[PDB]
């Protein structure tokens, strides 16, 4: 239940379509009490599966609205 | 172009569509990622060429201004 980091690069498109390379740094940890469920639903290697989806989607989301 | 920019909801829609297409194979899903979106070469080269013209004709404006200094020095 200790903590663990992650980074996600994205070739996002700024508002003017400038394809900007932007990387985001994101931390995480699993909650102690609900480690049971987090293991049923994913398994031992839970974080590697989940970490980057939200980050890449949201780098695209945010930078689309923002200029290079 | 909007596949790049609007990728937030593009990914949301792809998530919904794959979730509805993939529920049939006796497996349980939690999250899915759409990471990359790239194009071959020409977009970035054209963007940089537009910036080339921008700053190059700014340099031409400064050649023009040294030509002004020329008017007078040569007067």
């Amino acid at each position: 239940c200790r903590s663990r980091p992650r980074n996600v690069p994205v070739i996002t498109g700024s508002k003017d379509l400038q394809n900007v390379n932007i990387t985001l740094r994101i931390l995480f940890r699993p909650v102690a009490s609900q480690l049971p469920r987090i293991f049923t639903s994913i398994g031992e290697d839970y974080d590697e599966r989940v970490l980057p989806s939200i980050t890449t989607e949201i780098l695209k989301s945010v930078v689309a609205r923002f200029d290079a | 172009s909007q596949l790049i920019t609007q990728r937030a909801q593009v990914s949301l829609l792809i998530r919904r569509e794959l979730t509805e297409r993939a529920k049939d194979f006796s497996l349980i899903l939690d999250d899915v990622a759409i990471t990359e979106l790239s194009f071959s070469r020409e977009y970035t080269a054209a963007v940089e060429a537009k910036q080339v013209a921008q700053q190059e004709a700014q340099r031409a404006q400064f050649l023009v201004e040294k030509a002004k200094q020329e008017q007078r020095q040569k007067i």
